[PDB]
């Protein structure tokens, strides 16, 4: 099950 | 930048055994970046038909993958993997070994 | 199946390759469970879905691979931008090819419940970002990765992200290892030979090994009446059979004639025993 939260740098 | 070279193991799935289906592994690890050029050679001719493993990497960040091929091994016939990377400046051969 | 701990590890490895000139940089996504690899996912790949490589994954609905698939490619956008964000902390230019690889993840304990986590960033094989074990703070190796430290702590990243570790994903495992029981919980033993090779009539090498076993994690020594032979024995990296199992091997170089005053040993999980082998 992949990760759902995504960011930037 | 970091730049590793990659450890190169060349090896039968199985025991060998004259004349029976088996499989020949290329197994490169511990080298970055993931550009690398894998061949399974045959008697000095690339095998056309390898597949690989999907690109992963151990927790060093050092990437694995593993050729390999359908293959039955003879007592006269030799096999060979060849690995090209950047930070190679010739492509090096190791011979397949039986015994290893 | 970290014979130390009781525990099992649910992981996805990430890679992102630029390609200046040559079209958008390549995303590769493999997850594992322990050591059996049950999903991948190529940007370059036709299919532009999460695909399936274990069987008991297959035993899934659509609304896991429609979501499964959407996040994997939100992952590719997202880390796509970064390498840019990040080609401009450090000041380097376009013209160049830059890899930039993440990892993430959590660890069961044998009480079936949370145990670690997981949240690793990797920049050319420079470790760039990474959760601390308490999942509560971060480490910036760089200067230019600190520029992330305070962003994500200023947007309380660090939360949210235990929320998916300390949630979906531990919940993620716990049903994986259940459904591919007869896989993941299930130890195949090594096979145990040894073989002789003389390099001289001076002396000797003695190999010992152990084929066909799952999980990798396996110790080999050598033992020079029953003391260890750490020094002069060769061991190899455990490697890939290629059927979901593992080889490795144990050589050490012996005066010719006391070949029996030398014990080889294996510790695996799937052995109700430690082995021991002789040449004999």
């Amino acid at each position: 099950n992949y990760n759902y939260l995504y960011r930037l740098f | 930048m970091i730049q590793r070279t990659p450890k190169i193991q060349v090896y039968s799935r199985h025991p060998a055994e004259n004349g029976k289906s088996n499989f020949l592994n290329c197994y490169v690890s511990g080298f970055h970046p993931s550009d690398i050029e894998v061949d399974l050679l045959k008697n000095g001719e690339r095998i056309e038909k390898v597949e690989h493993s999907d690109l992963s990497f151990s927790k060093d960040w050092s990437f694995y993958l593993l050729y390999y091929t359908e293959f039955t091994p003879t007592e006269k016939d030799e096999y060979a993997c060849r690995v090209n990377h950047v930070t190679l400046s010739q492509p090096k051969i190791v011979k397949w070994d039986r015994d290893m | 199946m970290n014979s130390v701990d009781g525990s099992h590890s649910m992981r996805y490895f990430s890679t992102s390759v630029s390609r200046p000139g040559r079209g958008e940089p390549r995303f590769i996504a493999v997850g594992y469970v322990d050591d059996t690899q049950f999903v991948r996912f190529d940007s370059d790949a036709a299919s532009q879905r999460m695909e399936p490589r274990a069987p008991w994954i297959e035993q899934e609905g659509p609304e896991y691979w429609d979501e499964e698939t959407g996040k994997v490619k939100a992952h590719s956008q997202t880390d796509r931008e970064n390498l840019r964000i990040a080609l401009r902390y450090y000041n380097q230019s376009e013209a160049g090819s830059h890899t930039l690889q993440m990892m993430f993840g959590c660890d069961v304990g044998s009480d079936g419940r949370f145990l670690r986590g997981y949240h690793q960033y990797a920049y050319d094989g420079k470790d760039y970002i990474a959760l601390k074990e308490d999942l509560r703070s971060w480490t910036a190796a760089d200067m230019a990765a600190q520029i992330t430290k305070r962003k994500w702590e200023a947007a309380h990243v660090a939360e949210q992200q235990r929320a998916y570790l300390e949630g979906t994903c531990v919940d993620g495992l716990r049903r994986y290892l259940e459904n591919g029981k007869e896989t993941l919980q299930r130890t195949d033993p090594p096979k145990t030979h040894m073989t002789h090779h003389p390099i001289s009539d001076h002396e000797a090498t003695l190999r010992c090994w152990a084929l066909g076993f799952y999980p990798a994690e396996i110790t080999l020594t050598w033992q020079r009446d029953g003391e260890d032979q750490t020094q002069d024995t060769e061991l190899v990296e455990t490697r890939p059979a290629g059927d979901g199992t593992f080889q490795k091997w144990a050589a050490v170089v012996v005066p010719s004639g006391e070949e029996q005053r030398y014990t080889c040993h294996v510790q695996h999980e799937g052995l109700p025993k430690p082995l021991t082998l002789r040449w004999e």
